[PDB]
C-alpha cells in the first residue's frame, strides 16, 4: 500500500539531510583546512550556487516528470556524493565555484524528492504521509545540527571530521534511492490558473520572502565568522542553528494550530512579521556583541516561518493536488529571478561587490521595504 | 598619474623566505587596490595577490594561497608582500598595480589596473 514508498523515502530524507558539517562551513573554509579568505568566499564562491540553481531549476522540473521522479532522486544523490567529495578534498577557488554548482544541481533536484509520493501513493494517504515526508527530514536537520556541536565542543572534531561525517551521511542516502518503486505514472506528460489575482498576491508576496531568505541562509554565517573569527574564539554555530530551526518548527506547527480568518489577519501578521524579520536582520547587523547576533538571526528564521506558513496556507488552500507542483515551480523560479539579480547588483564581483559587514543593511533594508510596499493607499 | 614603486626583491633561496614592498606615492590611497602580478621569461602576466585599502579585503591566486601574505602598513602607505616557502617556480619580475576602487572592477585581470610599477625580480634559485 502506501507503506514501502513511505519508509524508503523517508529514510532517504532523513539520511541526505542529516549532515553535521553544514553549520561550520565557513569556519571550514577560512580556516587552516583551506585558507579561503572571507572576501573570495563571499564575493566569487557563494554566488555561483544562486546562478546554478537558477539555470538547473526548470530543465530538473521537466525532466523530473518526464522521467518520472527517482531517477532525478537518484541524480541527487550522486550529486550529493560529488559536491562532498569535491568540499573534503577540492582546494583552491577555482574548486569551490565547482562545488557550489554541482550544489545548486543538489538543491534543484529537491522536486524530485517532495512530488515522488504522490505518484506512487494513493490520494487517502497523500494528505498525511507528506506530513511525514516533510517532519522526516526537519528532524534530520535538526538532529545534526545539534550533533555537530555537540561533537565539536564536547570531542575536539576538527571541521573536517564534521565533513567526513556529512558525506557518510549523504552515501547512505543515497542507496536507499534505488530502492523505491518507479511510477507507474506521473502529473502531467505520463498522466495558467494564476488567472484568480488573490493567488497572485500571496505567490508574489511568497516568492519575495523565500528570496531574501535564502539570501539571509546563504550570507549568515560570514557574518558570524566576522564578528567572532573561529581563529580565537569560541564559536557557536550548531546550537544556534538547531535552536533555530526548532524555534521554525514551533512557530509552524502554531500557525497551523491556531484558527484565525486569514482572508482579514493574513495581510497584517505577513506585514508585522516582515518588519520583525527588517528589525532582527539591522540587530543582528549594527550589534558587535555576537551572542545579540545569535538572537537576532533566532528572532529572524522564526519570524519568517510564521509568515511563509501563513502564506503557503493562504496559496494552497484552492488548489487542486495537481496544480501545487506547476504553481510552486513557477513560484521558485520567479524567487530565484529576485534572488539572482540581487546577488549579481549587491555581492557579485561584477556588480557592488560588498562585503558580509554592511550585506546585511541592504537586507535589512530589502525586507523593510517588502513590508512598506503593501501597506500604501491609505488616503482617498 | 599616480607613480608606484617597488621595492625589496632580488635573489632568494629555493624554498626559503622573502618580503616586497610596494611604496605606492602621488596620491590619497584610502579607496584604492593594490594587487601584485608577476611576469616569468616566456609567460604572460600573472595575478599573484590584491588588497583592497578601503575594507582590507585580500584576494589570492590558487598558485600562492597560504603561501604568499598581503598586508597594508596603513601609517606609511607601503604596501607589503610576504613570500614565504618560495619554490623554484617563484622565479619572475614582479609588479605591483593600483586602480580607483570602482563599480565592476575586475580584480583579477591585468588589464584592470590604472598604474603599474618598473618592476623588481625575485630571482628564486635552487643550488
Ligand atoms: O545550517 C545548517 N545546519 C544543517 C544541518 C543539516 C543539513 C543542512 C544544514 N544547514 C544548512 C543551512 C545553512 N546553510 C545555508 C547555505 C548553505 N550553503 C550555501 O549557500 N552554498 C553551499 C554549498 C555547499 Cl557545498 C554546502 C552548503 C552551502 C550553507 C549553510
Ligand atoms: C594553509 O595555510 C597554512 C599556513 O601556515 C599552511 O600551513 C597549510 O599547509 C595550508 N593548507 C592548505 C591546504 O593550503
Amino acid at each position: 500500500s502506501w507503506i514501502y514508498p513511505t519508509v524508503i523515502l523517508c529514510l532517504f530524507g532523513f539520511f541526505s539531510m542529516m549532515r553535521p558539517s553544514e553549520p561550520f562551513l565557513i569556519p571550514y573554509l577560512s580556516g587552516p583546512d583551506k585558507n579561503l579568505t572571507s572576501a573570495e568566499i563571499t564575493n566569487e564562491i557563494f554566488p555561483v550556487w544562486t546562478y546554478s540553481y537558477l539555470v538547473l531549476l526548470l530543465p530538473v522540473f521537466v525532466l523530473t516528470d518526464y522521467v518520472r521522479y527517482k531517477p532525478v532522486i537518484i541524480l541527487q544523490g550522486i550529486s550529493f556524493i560529488i559536491t562532498w567529495l569535491l568540499l573534503l578534498f577540492g582546494q583552491g577557488v577555482k574548486t569551490m565555484q565547482v562545488v557550489e554548482f554541482f550544489y545548486g544541481m543538489v538543491t534543484a533536484a529537491e522536486v524530485a524528492y517532495y512530488a515522488y509520493i504522490y505518484s506512487v501513493v494513493s490520494p487517502e494517504h497523500y494528505q498525511r504521509v507528506s506530513g511525514y515526508c516533510r517532519s522526516v527530514t526537519l528532524a534530520a536537520y535538526t538532529a545534526g545540527s545539534v550533533l555537530a556541536q555537540l561533537l565539536v565542543s564536547l570531542a575536539n572534531m576538527s571541521y573536517f571530521y564534521l565533513n567526513v561525517i556529512s558525506l557518510a551521511s549523504v552515501s547512505v542516502a543515497f542507496l536507499f534511492s534505488l530502492f523505491l518503486p518507479m511510477p507507474k505514472k506521473s502529473m502531467f506528460f505520463h498522466a495558467e490558473c494564476y488567472s484568480s489575482k488573490r493567488l497572485f498576491y500571496w505567490s508574489l508576496w511568497w516568492a519575495f520572502a523565500t528570496a531574501g531568505f535564502n539570501q539571509v541562509l546563504n550570507y549568515v554565517q560570514i557574518l558570524w565568522d566576522y564578528k567572532a573569527p573561529s581563529q580565537d574564539s569560541s564559536i557557536y554555530n550548531g546550537a544556534v542553528e538547531a535552536i533555530a530551526t526548532f524555534g521554525g518548527a514551533v512557530a509552524a506547527f502554531a500557525v497551523g494550530y491556531v484558527k484565525v480568518n486569514w482572508d482579514l489577519l493574513g495581510e497584517l501578521a505577513l506585514v508585522v512579521f516582515s518588519v520583525v524579520n527588517a528589525g532582527s536582520l539591522f540587530l543582528m547587523h549594527y550589534t558587535a556583541n555576537i551572542w545579540a547576533c545569535y538572537a537576532g538571526y533566532l528572532i529572524f528564521k522564526s519570524s519568517y516561518m510564521l509568515l511563509i506558513t501563513i502564506a503557503v496556507f493562504q496559496i494552497a488552500v484552492n488548489l487542486n493536488v495537481e496544480r501545487y507542483a506547476l504553481v510552486f515551480g513557477i513560484n521558485t523560479f520567479i524567487a530565484l529571478v529576485i534572488q539572482t539579480i540581487m546577488t549579481v547588483i549587491v555581492v557579485d564581483q561584477r556588480g557592488l561587490n560588498l562585503p558580509v559587514s554592511i550585506q546585511f543593511l541592504v537586507y535589512g533594508s530589502y525586507f523593510a521595504v517588502i513590508a512598506g510596499i503593501f501597506l500604501m493607499r491609505s488616503m482617498y | 598619474q599616480v607613480q608606484l614603486v617597488e621595492s625589496g626583491g632580488g635573489l632568494v633561496q629555493a624554498g626559503d623566505s622573502l618580503r616586497l614592498s610596494c611604496a605606492a606615492s602621488g596620491r590619497t590611497f584610502s579607496n584604492y587596490y593594490m594587487a601584485w602580478f608577476r611576469q616569468a621569461p616566456g609567460k604572460e602576466r600573472e595575478f599573484v595577490a590584491a588588497i583592497r585599502l578601503s575594507y582590507g579585503s585580500t584576494y589570492y591566486a590558487d598558485s600562492v594561497r597560504g603561501r604568499f601574505t598581503i598586508s597594508k602598513d596603513n601609517a606609511k602607505n607601503t604596501v607589503n608582500l610576504r613570500m614565504n616557502s618560495l619554490k623554484s617556480e617563484d622565479t619572475a619580475i614582479y609588479y605591483c598595480a593600483a586602480a580607483e576602487d570602482r563599480w565592476a572592477l575586475a580584480v583579477r585581470t591585468a588589464t584592470t589596473y590604472n598604474y603599474w610599477g618598473q618592476g623588481t625580480q625575485v630571482t628564486v634559485s635552487s643550488h
